[PDB]
């Protein structure tokens, strides 16, 4: 393919042309020849410069964030490997492990060989240990983030912009990134904040080429539409989308189709763990193993079954999975059990699961990419939002498709039914990924901490975010813009006259009154009488596309409850059409036409065609017929109407007569005889308008319109500007100070207090309410049972259909937590937050009190998977989380030397962590 | 005593289905297909180029 290299640079800098560079030696060398895009960017590491990788998945990012440690390890320097989320961390540890040896791994959930050389940690780690200052950074020289990209993510796209800032400049970086449009900035935003060069190296490399299929629900097939070559198939999509307009189980057709011709592995995506195993279901009739395979994958999964104790052996979680499994079929999704999580990505990787039934996450998994990607939908829940996936995430999702070494292309099929509106789809195929914009947002922990450390400031770190760096470079374009708009406006205001405005308000309302006839004519109830055979009809359809003058040809009730106009399906003649639409895509009785139907404009050739049409695309009705042809699928039958047509509209050239709604169609009801006057009364006021008949006309008329669109522009483009001033966040931080002054965390002079401190260290739930909670004394009273669940509503953030009936040793806490959280939310509105105060209190779960509360005293996993309809993988994530938090409060309590907390803290720690909850991970 | 109280007063419905209290649960494991396997794969089952590529 094409590599493409910049490089941002700091003021006066010498720079020399990266591709002059010649290592002396490799840090570490490959069994295969490098990709330029890899030379390149090695080169910048070797020369001690940051460096923005930008390529697809497959491409072989890897490779450079190797070298980057390799570099590191032989300068005796420490490198730090950054990965979103923590089960990526999990697998990077053990691939990076094996290989560089000197390797270890601290995330929420453990930490291991923390003075290693070589450190892979998640974002929210990197986070705290700087604010936490740890000694650690000062002996690292290189940090690597993988999948940078996810810095434009909403909520949680903050972490990494915040750890970036809050890095020593010594530090170089290695990004790996999404192909994104936008590099050159966040390279110069490097540039400008770390004051240092930053290169950025691109590439559309891909392995291996992916070719797009679609799939229309109840259909018989697919539909390549994007080949390897990467060329659209304009008419096969045509095809594609008609077949469904025209029109659970289709799944299972695909993948025996897939098995049928040799296309496995597959992954079939599905946004929602329900989907998953449902389509799971349908598959266990086929079996796609060998009894040698069986075998192999029993063993397999035995043995990482084997740590667990028999009675957690004997969930049926595990024991009704292998018989799935043994027939090569897999699940994947946040709520299995994590040891299966994990022994089926194993199973995956070693050839054993032909088909892997997954929700999205598994797409970003570590080397887990299969010859064929099948999505069911395409339409995900933000959890209340309806999201068409993006471009860039149906790219990302579809890149795990084609296996670098065994297969020719990798195979993409995106199911669609009728929700299916062409232009996303069309859009999604020809996926381009999506800019890299920051998603910042000021925060308490945050803030807290900027303001406990001596030598930075929130007003520092607003001052460096990418954010505002997107501001400065975005803001002084839209002033040029709308200087370039005020100049056309100020030299286009020659007005000649108000008698304009007068024309323009006539002529509106006018139209808007005809429109009002045009309901009552076409309105079933009115029209179908006349519309026989051959009468003359004006066509637009969707009220965009003119198709002018048709004859009816026969009409019909639509047959599947539609509004009244879409009630009825009336075929026309039409000789307008354009010359290349696919007129063989028309169904008789489908009033959605094809893409690729439309009028012919200026200079093209027109056909004749029979379109079908609802009673809203009719515009007139003529007073005169057409005589029909008898057969009019008979050949050239529809140019015969055609040439009808054309003589026509040359025996009345200008316009064709219509029926008069009143004195031939009898309409005559009170209102509209009263409507027809009103646009009777307008017609002569019109007249008596100046301009009307004057020569000027278009020219005053044009004018007129184009100064209200300038200004409309004008005052549109002057309200983006005033949103992307810094001020905004910086009101935003003065509000959160208040806050934070008026809880008692700092001082009005902004110096942080107790309270604040102890709120620094708490990153795993609401610091301020769990900061009040303590020094209000709610812990002081509770067993460390109570605790732990009361802690529970912190640590949970997943959505559920049951709840308990808490008795009172579990209610009350709650009742008293929600009290503060209240006088919280209180103090929030105070200081004039956009916050619902009781989408807050609630914002903090409870349906698992109980399950944490019995847990703790000494139930059964079995038991409290009973007691919720929360998944059992989903309860041990929570029990994670669970003890990430009381882990932070063991150490605030430690740290503000109050003995009894921290004890209690333990003692919850000790209650929690045991059995299946303290499983340890098959990659570690 | 009295096996009731006097109550005149509402009480807010339910946002959620009332779950399961640690008295109704036992520790059989088999029972979790039944109780939480609706629709899932521990559930129990039954018992108790080319432009276009054909399905065929
Ligand atoms: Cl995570
Ligand atoms: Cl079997």
């Amino acid at each position: 393919h094409q590599v493409r290299h910049q490089v941002a640079l700091p003021p006066n800098y010498d720079y020399t042309p990266i591709a002059e560079h010649k290592r002396v030696n490799e840090a570490r060398t490959y069994p295969f020849t490098l990709d330029p895009f890899q030379d390149t960017a090695i080169s910048c590491i070797d020369r001690g410069e940051s460096v923005l990788v930008s390529a697809h998945t497959s491409a072989g990012k890897t490779v450079v964030a190797e070298y980057a440690i390799a570099q590191s390890l032989k300068n005796k320097q420490r490198v730090i490997y950054t990965s979103p989320i923590k089960a990526l961390s999990n697998q990077k540890y053990r691939e990076l492990l094996a290989e560089f040896g000197d390797v270890g791994l601290m995330t929420g959930d453990i930490t291991i060989n923390p003075d290693a050389g070589c450190l892979v940690m998640t974002t929210e780690i990197l986070r705290s240990m700087l604010y936490r200052g740890s000694e650690v950074m000062r002996e690292v020289a290189w940090v690597i983030f993988d999948e940078v990209h996810y810095m434009r993510d909403k909520e949680r796209g903050v972490v990494w912009e915040e750890t970036i800032i809050l890095l020593p400049d010594k530090v170089r970086y290695v990004f790996l990134s999404a192909t994104i449009p936008n590099a050159m900035e966040f390279a110069e935003w490097i540039c400008k904040i770390h004051s240092q060069p930053c290169h950025i190296v691109y590439t559309n490399f891909r392995p291996t080429p992916l070719q797009h299929y679609l799939f229309p629900a109840h259909g018989d097939g697919i539909y390549l539409v994007v080949d390897e070559k990467s060329t659209f198939r304009e008419e096969n999509f045509q095809k594609a989308m008609a077949s469904i307009s025209n029109q659970k189980g289709d799944i299972y057709k695909i993948v025996k189709m897939i098995w049928k011709k040799k296309y496995n592995p597959v992954i079939v995506f599905s946004f929602s763990k329900r989907d998953c195993e449902e389509l799971a279901l349908k598959m266990s009739k086929l079996d796609f193993n060998s009894d040698d395979e069986k075998e192999a994958l029993t063993k397999i999964f035995n043995n990482a079954i084997a740590l667990l104790p028999e009675t957690d052996r004997e969930l049926p979680q595990i024991k009704h999975i292998l018989p799935l499994l043994r027939r090569g079929i897999g699940i994947h999704h946040s709520g299995l059990l994590p040891i299966l999580k994990e022994v089926i990505e194993i199973l995956f990787q070693e050839g054993f699961l032909k088909v892997l039934f997954a929700t999205e996450t598994f797409s970003i998994g570590l080397n887990m990419p299969a010859k064929t990607v099948v999505f069911t939908s395409v339409r995900k829940w933000d959890g209340q939002q309806f999201r068409w996936v993006s471009g860039g995430e149906y790219i990302q999702m579809s890149g795990r498709a084609g296996r670098r070494g065994l297969d020719d292309r990798g195979i993409v099929i995106m199911m669609i039914d009728e929700k299916m509106e062409p232009q996303v789809a069309k859009g999604m195929v020809k996926g381009q990924a999506d800019r890299l914009d920051s998603a910042f947002h000021l925060g308490y922990n945050m803030i807290l901490n900027l303001m406990r450390v001596e030598g930075i400031s929130p007003e520092f770190m607003l001052e460096h975010s990418f954010f505002q760096f997107q501001n400065v470079i975005s803001v002084p374009v839209m002033e040029k813009k709308l200087a370039e708009l005020k100049k056309d406006f100020d030299g286009i205001e020659v007005e000649d006259e108000e008698n304009v405005k007068e024309y323009h308000e006539i002529e509106q309302a006018i139209k808007g009154y005809r429109e009002d006839v045009r309901q009552v004519v076409t309105h079933p109830a009115n029209a179908l009488s006349f519309l026989q055979p051959g009468r003359l009809v004006e066509i637009s359809v969707n009220g965009k596309d003119n198709y002018g003058w048709g004859a009816v040809v026969d009409f019909a009730k639509r047959i599947n409850v539609y509004t009244d106009h879409e009630s009825y399906i009336v075929n026309v003649v039409v000789n307008t059409m354009y010359i290349d639409s696919p007129v063989n895509l028309l169904k008789p009785f489908n009033p959605t036409l094809p893409e690729g139907i439309r009028p012919a404009e200026e200079g093209e050739k027109s056909i004749c065609a029979v379109i079908p049409i609802t009673l809203d695309s009719i515009k007139s009705i003529g007073n005169l017929r057409l005589y029909m042809p008898k057969d009019i699928r008979a050949s050239g039958q529809k140019e015969t109407v055609g040439k009808s047509l054309r003589e026509v509209n040359r025996r009345f050239p200008d316009g064709i007569p219509v029926l008069d709604p009143v004195k031939n169609m009898k309409i005559e009801d009170e209102d509209f005889l009263k409507l027809m006057k009103k646009i009777d009364v307008l017609n002569t006021k019109l007249s008596s308008n100046p301009l009307t008949n004057s020569m000027r006309l278009e020219e005053l008329y044009g004018k007129y319109s184009r100064k209200h669109d300038l200004h409309e522009d004008m005052k549109q483009l002057k309200r983006k500007i005033s949103e992307s001033q810094a001020v905004i966040q910086l009101d935003d931080l003065r509000r959160r100070k208040r806050v934070l002054r008026r809880l008692g965390f700092c001082t009005p002079n902004d110096i942080i207090e107790l309270k604040g401190r102890v709120a620094c260290e708490i990153s795993s739930g609401d610091e301020l309410l769990l900061t009040e909670l303590i020094f209000n004394g709610n812990f002081n009273e509770l067993k460390p049972e109570q605790a732990a669940a009361l802690l529970s509503c912190f640590a949970f953030q997943e959505r559920c259909k049951e709840a308990p009936r808490l008795k009172p040793e579990l209610a009350e806490p709650l009742k008293a937590m929600r009290e503060i959280a209240a006088k919280i939310a209180k103090i929030m509105k105070d200081s004039k937050i956009e916050v619902v105060e009781k989408d807050y209190v609630e914002s903090f779960r409870h349906e698992l009190m109980e399950v944490v509360y019995e847990w703790c005293r000494g139930a059964t996993f079995t038991q409290i998977c009973k007691m919720t309809d929360v998944y059992e993988g989903s309860l041990i994530r929570m029990f994670k989380r669970l003890e990430e938090l009381v882990k932070e409060l063991v150490d605030v309590a430690n740290t503000i030397g109050n003995s009894s907390l921290k004890e209690k803290m333990e003692a919850v720690l000790k209650l929690i962590h045991r059995d299946i909850v303290s499983a340890g991970s098959l990659y570690l | 005593t009295a096996p009731f109280v006097v109550d005149t007063a509402p009480t807010t419905p339910p946002d959620k289905l009332v779950a399961p209290s640690i008295e109704e649960v036992n520790s059989n494991p088999n029972e979790l297909r039944a109780l939480r396997g609706q629709g899932r794969y521990f559930g129990v089952s039954d018992d108790d180029n080319d432009d276009f590529i054909s399905l065929s």
